[PDB]
RNA sequence: UGUAGGAGACCGAUAGCAAACAAGUACCGUGAGGGAAAGAUGAAAUAGUACUCAGGAAUGAGCAAUUAAAUAGUACCUGAAA
RNA sequence: UCAAUUAUUUUUUUUGCUGAGGAAUUUUAAAAUUAUUUGAAUUUUUCUUCUUAUAAUUUAAGUUGUUUCUAUACAGUACUUUCUUAACCCACUCGUCUUGAAACACGGACCAAGGAGUCUAGCAAAUGUGCAAGUGUAUAUGAUUCUUUAAACAUUUUACGCA
RNA sequence: AUACUGACGUGCAAAUCGUUCAUUUCAAUCACGUUUAGGGGCGAAAGACUAAUCGAAAAGCCUAUUAGCUGGUUAUUUUCGA
RNA sequence: UCUCAAACUCCCAAUAGGUAAAAAGGGCGAAAUAACUCAAUUUGUAUUUCACUCAUAUUAAAUAAAAUAACUCCAAGUGGGCCAUUUUUGGUAAGCAGAACUGGCGAUGAGGGAUGCUCCUAACGCUUGGAUAAGGUGCCUAAAUAUUCGCUCAUGAGAUCCCAUAAAAGGUGUUGGUUCAUAUGAACUAGCCCUGAAAAUGGAUGGCGCUAAAGCGGAUUACCGAUACCAAGCCAUAAAAAGAAGAAAAAAUUUUUUUUUAGAAUCUUUUUAUGAGUAGAAAAUCGUGGGGUUUGUGUUGAAGCGAAAUACGUGAGUUUUCGUGGAACAUCUCCCUAGUGCAGAUCUUGGUGGAAGUAGCAACUAUUCAAAUGAGAACUUUGAAGACUGAAGUGGAGAAGGGUUUCUU
RNA sequence: UGCUAUCUAGCGAAACCACAGCCAAGGGAACGGGCUUGGCAAAAUCAGCGGGGAAAGAAGACCCUGUUGAGCUUUACUCUAG
RNA sequence: GGGAUAACUGGCUUGUGGCUGCCAAGCGCUCCUAGCGACGUAGCUUUUUGAUCCUUCGAUGUCGGCUCUUCCUAUCAUUGGGACGCAGAAGUCUCAAAGUGUCGGAUUGUUCACCCGCUAAUAGGGAACGUGAGCUGGGUUUAGACCGUCGUGAGACAGGUUAG
RNA sequence: AGCCAGAAACCAUGCUGAUUAAACAAUACUAUCUUUUUUGUUUGCUAAUGUAAAAGAGAAAUUAUAUAUGUACCGGUACAUA
């Protein structure tokens, strides 16, 4: 059920996958809100796939936080180090999809100079 | 082709949604329909009072300036 | 409309002219008429599969072989889902 | 033996669940309690009351302490977490028009791509913006304006629309 | 082309096949060529026929005709809500 | 004197309805003004200016999450409704037609009613715990084979509103009563039970079952029982507070070392209340194509695609890894623009399944043997047989129509 | 009795298809394959068959409705060739 | 376009139909009740006909017969009985009973009906008005045609007929 | 209360089926193999793991229920005992 880690409480692990998605193969699993009449979702019959709800929303101290205890910041250029040094105690680097290996390695070295771990550090090696 | 006729149903309940609105209860009311002769004499009286006020106001102001 | 330029906050091959193409064609209709589907290997094929083996042959395999690359071999880019 | 039932009260035995917060002047002030100090009170007190002065503390003023363990690890069969069946309890074809569909109502074999409130005219209110008894610059002219310029810029004092 | 309301009825066939039956020297049958064309023709009349088309042929256009009616009408959360 | 009436009325309810409870006002006075007014310029009327003064320093009766009130503007959706209690009209009646008041459903989950759109309980963010409601407590099925007093045996008993049958009428079955007579004989009476009491797949107190009840009628508690109720946390919405600059801790050996040190108005801190929803309206978002702008990503392999991720977001999504892949890719910095978001239309177009190795390859009497060819021969060729077409011929010729189909290799 | 069916070798479709596929009763849009309670319920198949799938089909040809029509008629209205 | 609305089932109801009652004035020589039973009055059912319009009109194949099976009982006969207005023979009313049986023709479009005959008796019903991918196609009910009546007419007729 | 006889009804008997019981019994023969002990069970494979219920998984009069069991006499009588 509910997932405490320190004073970071996250309410719901399980994603609100879309109503009867396996039943009709054409349906995709990402949420879509029925405008149907007698849909067994909005007409709120118990035991079906649950609706997402704002109530499940994160606590304001946590909001977007990771179990890392640092907010993730995605990095595609070396120059992004300069704000990240001042924020290192509150923010963590993630290196972007594209980043060429020579540049990526250089950013990884820079991140170590900034004393902040890369959360996807082993990538492209 | 075979219609239902009427019902008063829900109309009272609809009326209570915004409530039953009531008079604004003004202290003055337009008096077109009210008693000729007596009301034109009132118009003369009122004009008379206005003239009396005007005479008083004009003389007092002129006295104050001097 | 015919021809010639110049264009674009246009379309990007089920779109855009019916037509990116050997299309006003094929094809269908007694005829007037109706009218498609249809692009892409690679930098270079003056690099387009040599050679060997097993096969009646098709083909297949290879210690053999082009290419940077052949689950890149001309029904050749990528190659989704069912 | 001294019930019982009301009334105002005073406790107590085990125990269940909870811990938000984060105090650069409201985690402050008083209260409380303890050890002091001064004056009183009264049911007269080894938890008796008030207020006079001093300290500490907590019942004030939203959990803290101690000891384990993970572990003396470097990813392991433990731990995190995905997938996977299970099992208990619950779970009727979706869309649809209809007061009313699980229907013996209608559409849907399946998958992919494409696939439906727009544009113009005139009008209105809204809100922004510029100016104000004016406003717009119309057709058009003009320029030391000429890849982008098919716009941009300018207009030698009673033109016209609307007010 | 009368009947077997036969076989066939995802056919051999969008009317076939089998058996039965009517016709067979005349208002006969067949060919080819020819005439009459769309509110028109032509009709031993059944509204019959006029190229798998008919109580108004086929082709193209006015046209994206019109439809108070049928169907469909596409991401998310939050708020007020008949 | 008997019995009476929707469309009769001497009298006459409950329910429903209206006015009332003072400050822009009301009191009692004076002065003014008239073309109104009387016999009569204060004789009144009405108005105006000046006075003196009425509760509200708990409010000229209460009570009120009484401004969430008004009012203006602009617009939507809708105009086929239905159900229940109670009153009710027509109709033999009707899950029938038609009304009234109110509440539901529609537009609504949740717990009970065995099941059930509507009955009852009760309206819903996400969670933890409590205690209850409607309702239960023999088992299915969670809590009592609880307590307590009656009544009840049925050769088709009975068993929770709506609710799925049931009556007049009987009964020397049993149980209480009550009137009479003489612990007996009568007569009544209502409780249970019986008769009255027949239907269609096999069959329905929900089923099993239940009789010292788990039946019927009471009472006594305990226990169980909801997303309703209370406390607590978190989320968003609504309202309200309040706001345009300074040292805390730990580790060392007073001084060295380690962490932190907020001021961005659609903003930050804080508090309380609130959270239903079709049709419908609004706002905040997220994505797609293109444009300007900004500052980046590219072959030390990007986009794309498959598979994923201790990933992030309530969510749409976003971000990322590995694999494939081999060329162009972004902008959230800001803002314009649009052929801009699909599951569905007997959607359009294309591909593809299950149906299925199935339906089927049935007009027209029949082939056999041997040989040759060839990789291979039931259906090619040659021969031998057997057969058939049977001159209205599967034989010759020619027309239409086709057009090299001919013929050799 | 023939020809088929049947079985093999060979070639080889289609209609249809929300998901499907045992009942009984109940309630329910008042006749359920799925729902509630009961009965129950143990692979895989081959050959048949017609009880059911309110089986398949064609936007009820019937009936009703539309200020959609069309056909036809008259001493309906308004015209008009003759 | 329409289950916004008929004809087909189902459903509610049961007026109408059918079946069972209660009673006691008469009838039954005589005798209320062996058998009856009025005037009255209570139920039950839906094999009747209605009333209806909830369900289905992008279709549930519209009557009947044939064929075939199963269920019901409100029993006609067969088995066991009770009563009698019963001497026997019969016969009549009645109860437990659904184990078993319930026919051949003539005439019909026919449920129904109506003769003739057998029988041992020739009971009554349900199953989507049992049963059209079981059959049949005679009938209502497509398009051709006929006669009568009605309509000026075109035409119309739960008026009749033949062909489909 | 206790009883009896009594029907084409009822249940057995009889008869048919019984991969309707995911049923079973007896018999016959056979597959390097069976039995006892030790250690192990942190290219599709080629050492090898599973339990719905250990914790003292302790406990065999009997008709009974408005009375039972022994023992002694002849199902009965007498006497003990729960």
């Amino acid at each position: 059920a509910v997932k405490k880690v320190g004073k970071i409480i996250k309410k719901r692990t399980k994603k609100f996958t879309r109503f009867q998605s396996n039943r009709f193969m054409r349906v995709k699993p990402a949420w879509r809100k029925p405008r149907g009449i007698d849909c067994r979702v909005r007409r709120r019959y118990k035991g079906t796939n649950l609706m997402p709800s704002i109530g499940y929303g994160s606590n304001k101290k946590t909001k977007f936080l990771l179990p890392n205890n640092k907010y993730k910041y995605v990095v595609k250029n070396v120059k992004e180090m300069e704000p990240l040094i001042m924020n290192h105690t509150k923010y963590c680097v993630q290196i972007a999809h594209n980043v060429s290996s020579k540049k990526r390695k250089q950013i990884i070295e820079r991140a170590k100079q900034m004393n902040v771990s890369v959360i996807n550090a082993k990538a492209r090696l | 082709a075979k219609s239902k006729n009427h019902t008063n149903h829900n109309q009272n309940r609809k009326a209570h949604k915004n409530g039953i609105k009531k008079p604004k209860k003004h202290k003055f009311m337009s008096r077109k329909g009210l008693d000729p002769n007596f009301f034109r004499n009132q118009k003369y009286c009122l004009k008379g009072i206005q003239k009396k006020k005007k005479e008083l106001k004009l003389k007092a102001k002129q006295e104050k300036n001097n």
